[PDB]
């Protein structure tokens, strides 16, 4: 390394480098699996945010919706 | 008013109605634009004028005809002609199909002269400050367009502003009873006119309960 | 029967968006036609940004204020 | 008859005066009229007659003015005593520095000074309402 | 008809303005979109944290820096750029070894203090934070589905009475509720997070900093002071005790509002209604403005107290970390401070209902009644500060150029000195009453000189003018004498035409645009003050009362190593710093034309260029311009782009100078 | 297209009509002023937005107000010459 | 060796800073020519109309855009307004409340949201 700046040269500040590898390739692959999971989930979230809420789902979607018993209490507790 | 038979500028090459004009690169860009505006007028003497697209021109003692890309250029030339005491000039918009639309002296009388049969379009019956606040019309028909509100809506929101400042006399909206209301929509009792009577009696009960509760420590 | 402030009488402007809001100006004339919405014509010593020192106001925007006095708008 | 501008202004005034009174009632149901919005909570009016109603002081609304005055003065005395006996007289810093512990009574008492301030505020509020 | 080239700029100028969305019809959609965006942003933050932790784990030397931190230098990440020399060796690598970058963030000290010892722990931490990012995205999906399920449950919802429509206002009570949010934020998110961090310190950080001790006994909660001698940082026991105290206080405070039951706690509306407030708390812009105005003191005090009382191991021993952290957090808090005012102006434009003309009930009403007095007095104090700081600086410059250093006007900073003396007496009384005295507080109190007084007056001037511009924009956003209908238009619009005197820069957004220059200038003054006092306290104390000293002994003198970085003599490890220095100068100057030259010139230029394209042989038969018509940038877009260039240049020109001067 | 609105304070100057470069404005009969005429904007689709009408209006605050709508621009409101959107 | 992570870099850096950005730019310019492009900020898109109509189909949000929504019993409000105007009607005035409100609701703004005619 060719240092720059007065202080590094006049104090002898050095930047050690590990002679080992750091992380093995297996650990990097393990991180990349979960990174890919984040990536897929983020693409799905971006799609959902782009399209937004669909209010007309009650005409076609199955089920009948649900309001959790605490959500009702929060509704009638005030605002 | 009778619209003329202004032909498409690509089919009227070498017409006697064209004034002698120098011709410049400022003319309408063919090969990319098909909508052209045409202005016609009748002059008395071959008086030199200035084309809106650069370069000068000399009118004809009889009919005149010019083609322009924009209505603004036609109106500029119309003002220039009218400065020379030349009335009776008409401005047409030519569609791509060749349809002729009569534009500038729309009813035959110039817009600065009052003519019967006209109605104030985009008129608002108050001072400019009378427009409703943008904050009042959030998520309504006029979400970010408070200047487009009909005067009835402006008065309604003004009355709402007047009302929602006497806080002590307001009526708090009762909290809905979610857990025990909310059946399936097929489970209704109809009787719409009775539903307003139920509204009256339920709100009376709510107000009486609130008065009774308030008259405990107040 | 005359309606509105007298001619030559100072009036305080009550139009909020007016350049002369809460200022004072002499009444040039008051249009007597009941159909006119802004009949009161007021002239001011201080011109607005359009270099116009006169404007027509409504009957409910002038309150017949006294004379300005020394160093007072 | 033709509708002069004065007649239109009169209709404006009539409409506004009627509607501003109507919208305050139980028949307009605007989101600004919800609980937590402009109007007071149903059974708990805060300000009436331009005076803090008894419901302002919460659970203390049932307390008498004399009771609140006594509590205010007592808490002021106790909290001021705690603060003065913790800061200037009988300092605890040296004692706790050498491995000791605070005089817990002083710490508990010293928190009664702002409590006393708000207690005397509540005493005045109760006195105004005649409670 | 279709759009022109300005569509991209128009769309991207409000790409996140969810209130301006076209499909959005109600506060339910707005609140749900905002909540989902919050979840995505939290995911981004977690991924960024995991990124830094990974690169420290893999492409770095944490295992070696932890052993000898004082003279060693950390590694940010490797350099893989095919543009470098495939031969020889770059100045950023030890010959044949790979290329590295020195980290100036400060994460090494953060991890060392927090108790990290091994690379494996950092790798596990990276994995956990990636897991947390997954969890955040899944929570976003969960909440989108729950709100859509409530909406679908409105297919089985009726009150059997006309009051059923009231449920319209309570659909987003999950997001818009305030009492529950305040209670749980202040209690859990603040107090219990502090208590959990105290537990972390007592279980890991203090055990992994000294010899083995008792089973984390209550002797781990100390009240020493600051600056433990060996590591030149705060005592970890003191930090744990501080977090414990803050946690207890905030946990107690968090039981204030009525959150889960109607029988406990007071409502925020009733608290405000009986005070000098009662603002419209349902506005999202108002909440955003007043919490950005809260992150601003927090970030500014973070900048001040990371330096004054260094909390991390060997952080004061790094000459570059200390300046970089302070400058970074000062810029962040300046941005948040101007954000608070910008969103206050947006609140007044969009989400504020005012009485008819005279009802002086709202706080904004009372402020607007005498807004002219506020602006006039702010202008007066700004004028006074500017006049009397520039004039005294000019006196000093002139009298020191004339060989007369003794003719300067040097007002001794007596008030700041009195405050420092009182604080020092208090601290010394604290220390003298200790059996373990001889403590240090580093730079909590610093030597104050006339140069300090003049720089503080300059900083006060900058703050006053920034607040003046922002406050004027906020107060006249709804209408001024020049344009008494400004609340009918958008928050940002071009102008009001050349008539009525001329109306360039009339919108409230234009007030923000003008105020951002003053924010940048005030921040530059603060950063220059800190950096100059950091480089040479003695020379700053003596020769900083005349501006020529700032020009020569700081800027011209300290820029020597940076320009020499790459030259016709070889390169240093500052080559990137010098190249980015020049690039940021180019970016700063490039935005001048977007600010000085305005639209019409360029629109004519674009018309000429488009004439060429529609006249070139091959282009005309493929592209007539009717699809994405090239047009010059609109006026507001032009001002914003020039502002972006100016801000980027001014901000990013500084870190190269900091690195060249300190390292 | 922009939005050009005429308010009641109009006094029938006709200056706004004369200043318009694309014939957006016109004079209509009315009974709210001594001139018995007020302005109207029947053709705001041709309003470029030059605001010359606002410059020419002499009322205390403009009886004619032009509201710019940039996310609304058409080929006529932009004054496109080299390019046709029809 | 301290290297051997550059095996990952030699693939990732060219990929994510050349292949992904170029694909993203091409996909963006392709998306720019869809009829759905920027449907949330660009007026007159088909999806905006469908979303607005879907909101209007919900029973809660049927009369949500009406600025006058809220009157529980509009007949009572109108009757009270008419009664209050009768006692204040000036002399032999011929204007009723019903037609006055009807003509105060009907304004003439043809060029308002005319962009709801293409998609
Ligand atoms: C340093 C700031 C700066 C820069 C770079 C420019 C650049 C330019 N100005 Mg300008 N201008 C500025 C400040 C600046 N101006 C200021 C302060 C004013 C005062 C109002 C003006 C006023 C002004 C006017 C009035 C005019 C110009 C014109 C021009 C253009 C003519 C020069 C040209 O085409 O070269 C090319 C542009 C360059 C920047 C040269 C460097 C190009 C780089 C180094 C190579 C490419 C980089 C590479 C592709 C990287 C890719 C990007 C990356 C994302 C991958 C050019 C775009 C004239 C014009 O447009 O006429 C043609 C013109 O009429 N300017
Ligand atoms: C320091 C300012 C302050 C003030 C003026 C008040 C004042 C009040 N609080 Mg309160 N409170 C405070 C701080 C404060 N509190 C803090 C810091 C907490 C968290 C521990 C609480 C937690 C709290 C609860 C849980 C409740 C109150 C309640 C009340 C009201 C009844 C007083 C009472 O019985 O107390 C003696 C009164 C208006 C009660 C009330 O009226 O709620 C409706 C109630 O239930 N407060
Ligand atoms: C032609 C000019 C040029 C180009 C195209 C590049 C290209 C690159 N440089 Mg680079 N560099 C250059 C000149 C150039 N360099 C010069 C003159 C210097 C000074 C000697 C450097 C110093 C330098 C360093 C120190 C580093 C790079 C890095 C990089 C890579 C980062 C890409 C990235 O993450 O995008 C992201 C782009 C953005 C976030 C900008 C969005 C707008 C990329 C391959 C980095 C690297 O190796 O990454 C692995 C890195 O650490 N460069
Ligand atoms: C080219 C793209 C690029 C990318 C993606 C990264 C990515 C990273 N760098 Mg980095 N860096 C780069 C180039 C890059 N670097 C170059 C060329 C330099 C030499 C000046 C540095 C100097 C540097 C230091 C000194 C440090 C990092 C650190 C980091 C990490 C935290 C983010 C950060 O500080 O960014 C900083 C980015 C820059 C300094 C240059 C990019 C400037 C962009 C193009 C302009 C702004 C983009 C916009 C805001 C989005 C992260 C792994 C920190 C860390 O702790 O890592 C573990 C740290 O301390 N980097
Ligand atoms: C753009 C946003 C942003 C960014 C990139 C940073 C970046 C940084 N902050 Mg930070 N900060 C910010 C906003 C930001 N801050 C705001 C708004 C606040 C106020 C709540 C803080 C409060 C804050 C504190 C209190 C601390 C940091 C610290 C840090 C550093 C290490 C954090 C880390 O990696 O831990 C993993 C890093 C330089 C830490 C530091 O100085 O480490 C050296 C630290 O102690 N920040
Ligand atoms: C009769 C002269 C006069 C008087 C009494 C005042 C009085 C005042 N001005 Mg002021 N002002 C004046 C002229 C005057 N001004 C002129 C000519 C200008 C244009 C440069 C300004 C520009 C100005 C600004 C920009 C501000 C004030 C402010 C103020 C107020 C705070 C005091 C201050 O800032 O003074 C400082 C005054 C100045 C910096 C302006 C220079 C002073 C001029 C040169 C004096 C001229 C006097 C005149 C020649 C006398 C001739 C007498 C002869 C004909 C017989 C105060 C009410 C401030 C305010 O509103 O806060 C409440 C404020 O922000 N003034
Ligand atoms: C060297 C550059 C420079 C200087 C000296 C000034 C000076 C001033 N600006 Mg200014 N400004 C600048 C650049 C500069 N600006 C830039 C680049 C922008 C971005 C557009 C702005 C934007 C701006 C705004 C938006 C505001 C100011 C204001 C002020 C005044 C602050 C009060 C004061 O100190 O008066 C002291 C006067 C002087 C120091 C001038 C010297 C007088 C003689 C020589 C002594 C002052 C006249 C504010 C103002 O008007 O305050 C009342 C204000 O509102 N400026
Ligand atoms: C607009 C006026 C103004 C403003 C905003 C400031 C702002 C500041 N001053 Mg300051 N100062 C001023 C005027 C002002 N000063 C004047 C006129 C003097 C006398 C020469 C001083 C003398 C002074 C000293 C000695 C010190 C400060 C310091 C400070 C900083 C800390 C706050 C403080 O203690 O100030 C005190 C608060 C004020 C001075 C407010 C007074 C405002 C009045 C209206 C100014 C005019 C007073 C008038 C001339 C008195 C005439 C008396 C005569 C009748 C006999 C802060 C940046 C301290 C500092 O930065 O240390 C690091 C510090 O030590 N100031
Ligand atoms: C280091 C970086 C720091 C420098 C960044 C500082 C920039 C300050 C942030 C201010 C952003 C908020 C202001 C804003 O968005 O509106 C600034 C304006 C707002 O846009 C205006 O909005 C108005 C309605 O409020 C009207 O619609 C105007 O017509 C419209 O121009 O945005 C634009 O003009 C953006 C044009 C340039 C877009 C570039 C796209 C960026 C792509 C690269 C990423
Ligand atoms: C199969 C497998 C494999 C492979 C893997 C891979 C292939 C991976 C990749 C990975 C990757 C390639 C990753 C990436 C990632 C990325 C990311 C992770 C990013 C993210 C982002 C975010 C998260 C954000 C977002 C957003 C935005 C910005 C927009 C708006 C919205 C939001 C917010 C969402 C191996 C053999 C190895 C192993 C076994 C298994
Ligand atoms: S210029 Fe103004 S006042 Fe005159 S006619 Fe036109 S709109 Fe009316
Ligand atoms: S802005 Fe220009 S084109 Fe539009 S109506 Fe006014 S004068 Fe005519």
């Amino acid at each position: 390394r060719v240092p720059g700046g007065k202080r590094t040269q006049e104090l002898g500040l050095v930047i050690p480098m590990a002679d080992e590898d750091g992380l093995t390739d297996g650990q990097v692959a393990g991180l990349f699996v979960i990174a890919l999971v984040v990536f897929i989930s983020a693409m799905d979230l971006a799609k959902t945010m782009y399209n937004g809420i669909n209010p007309a789902k009650f005409k076609t979607s199955k089920g009948k919706g649900y309001i959790s018993p605490l959500v009702k209490r929060y509704i009638e507790n005030g605002f | 008013v009778v619209a003329e038979a202004i032909p498409r500028p690509e089919d009227l090459l070498d017409s006697p109605k064209f004034p002698m004009f120098e011709g410049s690169t400022g003319g309408y860009m063919s090969r990319s634009t098909r909508e052209r505006h045409a202005i016609t007028w009748t002059a008395k003497g071959q008086a030199k004028f200035e084309m809106p697209t650069g370069g000068f021109a000399i009118m004809n003692q009889g009919e005149n005809l010019c083609y322009f890309r924009k209505k603004e250029q036609c109106i500029a030339l119309g003002k220039q002609l009218r400065k020379m005491k030349i009335e009776n000039y008409k401005i047409y918009r030519l569609k791509k199909d060749g349809t002729v639309i009569f534009m500038h002296p729309a009813d035959g009388v110039f817009p600065e002269k009052v003519n019967k049969g006209r109605v104030q379009v985009n008129g608002r019956p108050f001072t400019i400050r009378g427009n409703p606040q943008q904050s009042e019309l959030k998520f309504t028909k006029y979400q970010g367009k408070g200047y487009e509100a009909d005067p009835l809506t402006t008065m309604f929101v003004k009355a709402r502003v007047m009302a929602f400042a006497d806080v002590p006399n307001l009526f708090a909206l009762p909290q809905p009873n979610m857990d025990e209301l909310v059946p399936a929509e097929e489970v209704d009792k109809y009787t719409r006119q009775e539903y307003t009577t139920r509204m009256m009696e339920a709100l009376k009960r709510v107000q009486d309960d609130r008065a009774a509760k308030a008259a405990k420590s107040l | 029967p005359w309606v509105g402030p007298k001619k030559g009488s100072w009036v305080k402007i009550l139009r909020p968006e007016s350049y002369w809001f809460q200022q004072r100006g002499q009444v040039v004339n008051v249009n007597q036609k009941p159909e006119v919405k802004y009949p009161v014509t007021v002239k001011f010593d201080s011109v607005n940004y359009a270099n116009v020192n006169t404007n027509g106001y409504a009957l409910w925007e002038v309150i017949e204020a006294p004379a300005p006095g020394p160093g007072e708008v | 008859y033709t509708e002069t501008v004065a007649d239109e202004r009169l209709f404006e005034q009539v409409y506004l005066q009627y509607t501003s009174e109507y919208l305050k009632g139980p028949l307009y149901w605007h989101p600004d009229k919800l609980q937590g919005w402009l109007p007071d909570y149903p059974g708990t009016p805060m300000i009436k007659e331009g005076k803090y109603t008894s419901h302002v002081i919460g659970n203390l609304k049932a307390f008498s003015s004399n009771e609140l005055a006594f509590l205010s003065m007592l808490f002021f005395g106790v909290g001021l005593y705690g603060n003065l006996q913790f800061n200037f007289y009988d300092p605890q810093w040296a004692k706790v520095d050498a491995g000791g512990f605070f005089n817990v009574s002083y710490i508990v008492e010293s928190f009664l000074l702002p409590i006393s301030f708000f207690m005397h505020i509540a005493c005045y509020i109760q006195r105004q309402n005649g409670k | 008809g279709r759009c022109a080239s300005s569509r991209y700029l128009q769309v991207l100028g409000s790409i996140h303005d969810i209130e301006c969305g076209f499909g959005i019809d109600n506060t339910l959609s707005l609140n749900l979109q905002i909540f989902t965006a919050h979840w995505g942003h939290l995911t981004i933050i977690l991924i960024w944290v995991s990124s830094n932790l990974y690169h420290i784990a893999s492409n770095a030397n944490y295992s070696l820096w932890v052993k000898n931190p004082i003279p060693s230098m950390p590694i940010a990440h490797n350099i893989w750029d095919p543009h470098f020399t495939n031969s020889t060796s770059t100045p950023y690598s030890h010959t044949i070894i790979t290329t590295i970058l020195i980290a100036y963030s400060g994460i090494y000290n953060q991890l060392y203090t927090s108790g990290f010892n091994t690379i494996n722990q950092i790798y596990k931490t990276t994995f956990t934070f990636s897991c947390l990012a997954v969890i955040s995205i899944l929570l976003a999906k969960i909440h989108i589905n729950t709100h859509s399920e409530l909406l679908h449950k409105l297919a089985s919802h009726t009150s059997q009475i006309p009051s059923f429509f009231q449920l319209l206002y309570f659909l987003d009570v999950a997001i818009s509720s305030v009492n529950i949010r305040f209670n749980f934020h202040t209690g859990i998110l603040v107090g219990l997070f502090s208590i959990g961090y105290t537990g972390h310190l007592l279980d890991i950080t203090i055990p992994a900093s000294r010899a083995p001790l008792i089973h984390t006994s209550p002797s781990y909660l100390t009240f020493f002071g600051g600056l433990k001698s060996n590591t030149s940082s705060l005592y970890l026991t003191d930090i744990a005790h501080h977090h414990l105290a803050i946690g207890i206080i905030s946990i107690l405070t968090g039981h204030l509002y009525s959150s889960f039951r109607a029988a406990l706690g007071t409502y925020i509306r009733d608290i405000l209604y009986t005070s000098h407030l009662t603002h419209s708390i349902k506005s999202l812009h108002l909440a955003l403005s007043l919490i950005l105005a809260s992150c601003t003191p927090l970030t500014s005090t973070t900048a001040q107290h990371i330096y004054s009382l260094t909390p991390y191991f060997y952080l004061s021993y790094d000459h570059i970390y200390s300046t970089a952290l302070y400058v970074h957090h000062s810029y962040i808090t300046s941005f948040l401070a101007i954000a608070s005012h910008a969103h206050t102006a947006i609140t007044l434009v969009r989400d504020w209902v005012a009485p008819l003309e005279q009802e002086s009930s709202s706080k904004q009403i009372r402020i607007h009644t005498h807004k002219a007095a506020i602006i006039s007095h702010l202008s007066w104090v700004s004028l006074w500060l500017g006049f009397h700081t520039l004039a005294v600086y000019s006196h000093n410059d002139t009298c020191i150029a004339f060989n007369s250093p003794s003719k300067q006007i040097l007002i001794e900073a007596s008030n700041g000195q009195l405050i420092q003396q009182a604080s020092g007496k208090a601290l010394y009384g604290t220390i003298n009453s200790i059996n373990n005295y001889n403590k240090s507080f580093d730079s909590f109190i610093h030597p104050i000189s006339p140069g300090d007084l003049y720089v503080h007056h300059a900083i006060a001037l900058g703050l006053h003018i920034t607040v003046l511009i922002l406050l004027k924009g906020g107060l006249e956003a709804r209408g001024s004498k020049l344009m008494p209908d400004k609340m009918e238009h958008s928050f940002g619009f071009s102008c009001d035409g050349p008539g009525r005197g001329g109306t360039c820069d009339i919108s409230a957004w234009d007030s923000f645009y003008l105020a951002t220059f003053w924010m940048l200038n005030s921040n530059a003054w603060i950063s220059f003050y800190f950096h100059y006092k950091h480089l040479t306290p003695r020379q700053f104390s003596e020769s900083s009362t005349y501006l020529e000293s700032w020009f020569r002994d700081y800027l011209w003198f300290n820029s020597t190593p940076l320009i020499h970085g790459y030259s016709t003599l070889g390169a240093n490890d500052l080559s990137v710093q010098s190249w980015s220095f020049l690039l940021t100068h180019l970016a700063w100057a490039s935005g001048f034309m977007f600010l000085i030259s305005w639209r019409g010139y360029w629109q004519e230029l674009i018309d000429i260029i488009l004439y060429i394209h529609l006249k070139t042989p091959i282009l005309i038969n493929l592209w007539n311009g009717d699809i994405y018509t090239p047009l010059a940038l609109s006026i507001v877009q032009a001002r914003f782009i020039g502002l972006v260039h100016f801000s980027t240049g001014l901000i990013l020109t500084y870190p190269p100078f900091i690195i060249g001067a300190t390292s | 297209s922009h939005a050009v609105k005429i308010y009641d304070t109009c006094i029938g100057c006709t200056l706004c009509v004369r200043a318009c470069p694309t014939d957006v404005l016109e004079m209509v009969p009315a009974s709210i002023n001594a001139a018995k005429q007020v302005a109207s904007s029947p053709r705001v689709e041709d309003c470029v937005g030059c605001k010359r009408c606002e410059t020419a209006c002499p009322t205390d605050f403009l009886s004619i107000r032009v509201y710019l709508q940039d996310n609304e621009e058409t080929q006529y409101s932009l004054g496109l010459d080299l390019v046709d959107w029809s | 060796k301290y290297g051997d992570q550059r095996k990952f870099a030699a693939v990732l850096v060219p990929l994510t800073t050349l292949v992904f950005p170029a694909v993203a730019m091409g996909m963006f310019v392709l998306y720019s020519f869809q009829e759905d492009a920027f449907w949330r900020i660009v007026p007159g898109t088909k999806r905006a109309r469908e979303l607005d109509e879907a909101w209007r189909e919900h029973p809660l949000f049927a009369n949500s855009k009406d600025p006058l929504d809220g009157l529980i019993n509009p007949d009572d409000y109108e009757k009270g307004l008419e009664e209050a105007w009768e006692r204040a009607k000036p002399a032999g005035s011929t204007v009723t409340v019903k037609d006055k409100l009807k003509q105060l609701s009907k304004q003439n703004n043809p060029h308002w949201e005319s962009w709801r005619a293409m998609s």
